[PDB]
DNA sequence: CCCATCGTAT
DNA sequence: ATACGATGGG
């Protein structure tokens, strides 16, 4: 397995969003690209990766291997690499180790690390085919504004999707806090835009804890999608350039 | 950021999906 | 009743930031005329007077006095979710044991408004006189920061000593002992990097830096900050607010 | 009667004491005609720190007869901190006083601080530096070489720099994995200040330890270039050069 | 991000190497 | 060259 | 749980 990763800043990223919640995972390399699917420590929440092979430049894979890795160490390995660097993915089917090759634009330096493979029992899970009620997609930069804002007031918020706009509210100690977000009429911001795809009304509540997580990914994407159903996991999904696409699950109350 | 706890309340993600 | 919008809302936010290492909880005096502050230290060893004018807020409209008691690391809390940009509104009914405060964004788009918990505070509220002042030094309010920051790493107390031809800080310690003269400014194009001085009588106090530190924080509500003294009687450090009002700390020497 | 070394560029003064205060508490500043020099090791004896601020790169300078100034780092650190980046700093003392005065005149010319610290009686020994050829002497930039400590320190507690005529390349190991940096020479680029040059006489592969290497780039800021020169069973000798005012070299002995 | 890393069992000081 | 973000120690 | 210094960006 080899893969070629010109902006080698998103396997960066990538694992800057993962690492607060997974400590190790299981890596699923195939033709078809790279896939990630566990579960956090406390087993409350649930994250998928999956970048395509389109994405990078050199991508070649004999076989599908299951590559357990540390994520805490495979980060630590990551920080070392130029956020413009191109970085290269090789292992070699047999042996427990896995090569990051990091060369810097001048083209005269060049790293290697080659980190010890874990032997991991990934409790692989299912995650269906779902309709969602509510569907709102707004950008990454409010979502883990209004997030960190309401971590101060108390520990869950309540996200109420309606016709017109979404909002969040949470209460504590301190009082009370209700956020606003109305739709852009499109065309203003640029991009910086609040949709909604609203068919059945939503008040759905959840644990600010995880969400905070969850919003380490917000360099990943300009844009974050929020999607939501009576007592049913909230899903929020980063997508990843041309490439891929990061989710996260949380069930509700 | 305020440091939360989980609350009590909360379910697993096993109660909704599986293999 | 009582509503106060406020379109530089960022305002809002430096005085809190400047009060809440100082006073836990206090009554803002609420009036026609604008809003008051007023309160100590939890150690009785200063005392801070906020002035907020009506004229510096866009809508100001206030029915009958109020005198609502805030508990100020609560507020700041609130308030630090308040975009810097944002357009702040505080709205309070007589009879009611809360604060609202909103906060629109530029975009027009968003707006939080959150409610806070109101306390009960007897306050006998002082009653500060206008004194004559034997030196007031004008100086940069960057200036003086950085003097009781760096001196408050030879010690514990200050010692500003007046004269005609200038300002003098000194402190001493473990480390040693360490001198910076203010001269006063010959031409001072500006007023941002200007040191001026009205000395009367000749004076040297001696204060403790823990406190100047604390005032300090105030530092982002005005580029000029004023030191005013007096043989046997609390210095006032003060910070103007743009169109608005004033901050004013009250520290009596050691 | 007196010792006194203005300092136009007083960020320097401020440079080398970030550089020396993690690897020596206190230290003998042998101050002359000729300038300032200061030889230390560190606390645990184990690294040599020579500084060289030759008096020609003062302003003012006045050395009346020699001192040897007793000063605790930690303490002129503190001090120095103080002094505004952009201040004229002014190193000043008598024979007959136990002290020593650092003014300090900022750049707009109103503002002067002037701190006095103590001076102390240190028990010196003054190290013998004995001529040596070298089997390499790599040059790089201060900050490559900053960057390679800081990185491999993440991979354990040793690097191994091997010295060769194509290039220099560093490996360091432990828990995670392996790490190898190969940092071949320039043919150029945008001009000299970012350039690798290699004087290799004999190949050479010396094993140092990290922590030490990553105290001595504490010195990065004072110099854009750093200069490395190995040999077998022979201390490395880390250069940071100081603008034609003098230089910063550590001492480090290899494993053996 | 910089790891202080004890100081190596097999370190030698700089005083077998140089002397007064 | 000043302002904005990060990380530990009490 | 809150203060105060350390690091990086513009």
């Amino acid at each position: 397995f080899e893969a070629r990763l010109v902006q080698g800043s998103i396997l960066k990223k990538v694992l800057e969003a993962l690492k607060d919640l997974i400590n190790e995972a299981c890596w699923d390399i195939s033709s078809s690209g790279v896939n990630l699917q566990s579960m956090d420590s406390s087993h409350v929440s649930l994250v998928q990766l999956t970048l395509r092979s389109e994405g990078f430049d050199t991508y070649r894979c004999d076989r599908n291997l299951a590559m357990g890795v540390n994520l805490t160490s495979m980060s630590k390995i990551l920080k070392c690499a130029g956020n413009e660097d191109i970085i290269t993915l090789r292992a070699e089917d047999n042996a427990d180790t896995l090569a990051l090759v990091f060369e810097a634009p001048n083209q005269e330096k060049v790293s290697d690390y080659e980190m010890k493979l874990m032997d991991l029992d990934v409790e692989q899970l299912g995650i269906p085919e779902q309709e969602y009620s509510c569907v709102v997609k707004m950008p990454s930069g409010e979502f883990a504004r209004i997030c960190r804002d309401l971590s101060h007031i108390g520990d869950a918020v309540v996200i109420s999707c309606a016709k017109d706009g979404v909002k969040f509210s949470a209460s504590g100690e301190l009082g009370n806090g209700n956020i606003k977000l109305s739709q852009t009429s499109n065309v203003d911001k640029e991009e910086e835009a609040v949709t909604i795809e609203m068919n059945e009304p939503v008040q759905l509540t959840f644990a600010l804890r995880y969400l905070n997580f969850f919003t380490k990914a917000t360099p990943l994407s300009s844009t974050v999608t929020l999607s939501m159903s009576a007592d049913v996991p909230l899903v929020v999904e980063y997508k990843i350039a041309d490439m891929g696409h990061l989710k996260y699950y949380l069930a509700p109350k | 950021v305020c440091v939360r706890p989980t609350p009590k309340w909360q379910k697993g993600i096993g109660e909704f999906f599986r293999l």
